[PDB]
């Protein structure tokens, strides 16, 4: 079960 | 020793990047304003007369920390080179995944964090997406109690759709007759997060999905007992979280694997993995053979590395700094990659996607495969 990372904009 | 690493992964990128000239043939790299999860070229390409490039399309999503998602196509010119996003459409959450319909390519499913599969026809939404934000899909997919990633359309039964979810299932509908669609069937076989799911290319009643509880299943639509696949394989010693099936050779399939290989397997056979792919030094998120090329594959994870595999070279004596059937490495991303496509198009084009906003369209040199 993956873990997404938390998104940075660019 | 956390930010040491940062300093190890600048230090490989100013080296890769160095290396360019003699390991590819095309890269181009560009800045995503919010992270791709998924990534899939669109079937055409357009040539026009007298220009000296060629016009592609691919589906990509946003994940956004807290601000409106978009499902994308974007289109990228290709050289015999700009990148440009050619229609947003408003999303609810992150696109997990996007895959296009291969009978009607206007018409995208794509997997969201609450548990509805939404499908989209990209024609029938405006050149802007609208302020409010609003999603307004086309069909919401019911049957899920969870998100999921796994996603697959039947290439030879048009609008039969599969996902697989973390609520241990899998979810098979029918699209063909912004309405609410119930599964047609739900099969309950894995004991863990199904992670990945994909109709067979030629059989339409036949399935593969790969989960956590470490299995492998090939399932079959004619049967009557949707709690246990016709085939069920201990396929890996982690979580398995890829399946591709080989386009040109029936009875062959590969699976990618926290356990940091990828493993082929043979339909008929599958007590006996035919060979383990290993290099990858983590978790493999993506597997996906060659349109191309039948002895082909490439894997990616959360190594950073985009692998590509020949399996030809299986068993040649060497004289190592790999194994023979390690025709190449990628290593331009500086984070995760979530998910790459070969371009139906132009051999040897892939497009990837990592967590830090970057895509990717790269070949590697003509002499490294030739």
């Amino acid at each position: 079960m993956r873990s997404k990372a938390r998104a940075r904009k660019l | 020793d956390d930010a040491v690493e940062e300093r190890v992964i600048n230090e490989e990128y100013k080296i890769w990047k160095k290396n360019t000239p003699f390991l590819y043939d095309l890269v181009m790299t560009h800045a995503l304003e919010w992270p791709s999860l998924t990534a899939q070229w669109l079937p055409d390409v357009t040539r026009p007369e007298g220009k000296d490039f060629s016009i592609h399309r691919l589906v990509l999503g946003t994940h956004t920390s807290d601000e409106q998602n978009h499902l994308v196509i974007a289109s990228v010119q290709l050289p015999n080179g700009k990148i440009e996003i050619e229609i947003k459409i408003n999303h609810e959450g992150e696109v997990n995944r996007a895959r296009y319909m291969p009978q009607n390519p206007c018409i995208i499913a794509t997997k969201t964090p609450s548990s509805d599969v939404l499908v989209f026809d990209y024609t029938k939404h405006p050149s802007k997406p609208d302020p409010s934000g609003e999603c307004n899909p086309d069909l919401r997919l019911r049957g899920h109690q969870k998100e999921g990633y796994g996603l697959s359309w039947n290439p030879n039964l048009s609008g039969h759709l599969l996902s697989a979810s973390d609520d241990h299932t899998i979810c098979l509908w029918d699209i063909s007759a912004g309405k609410v669609v119930d599964a047609k069937t739900i099969f309950t076989g894995h004991t863990a997060v199904v992670e990945d799911v994909s109709w067979h290319l030629l059989h339409e009643s036949l399935f593969g999905s790969v989960a956590d509880d470490q299995k492998l299943m090939i399932w079959d639509t004619r049967s009557n007992n949707t709690s246990k696949p016709s085939h069920s394989v201990d396929a890996h010693t982690a979580e398995v979280n890829c399946l591709s099936f080989n386009p040109y050779s029936e009875f062959i399939l590969a699976t990618g694997s926290a356990d940091k290989t990828v493993a082929l397997w043979d339909l008929r056979n599958l007590k006996l993995k035919l060979h383990s792919f290993e290099s990858h030094k983590d978790e493999i998120f993506q597997v996906q053979w060659s349109p191309h090329n039948e002895t082909i594959l490439a894997s990616s994870g959360t190594d950073r590395r985009l692998n590509v595999w020949d399996l030809s070279k299986i068993g040649e004596e060497q004289s190592e700094d790999g194994p023979p059937e390690l025709l190449f490495i990628h290593g331009g991303h500086t984070a995760k990659i979530s998910d790459f496509s070969w371009n139906p198009n132009e051999p040897w084009v892939i497009c990837s996607v990592s967590e830090d906003n970057i895509m990717q369209v790269w070949q590697m040199a003509e002499n490294i495969y030739n």
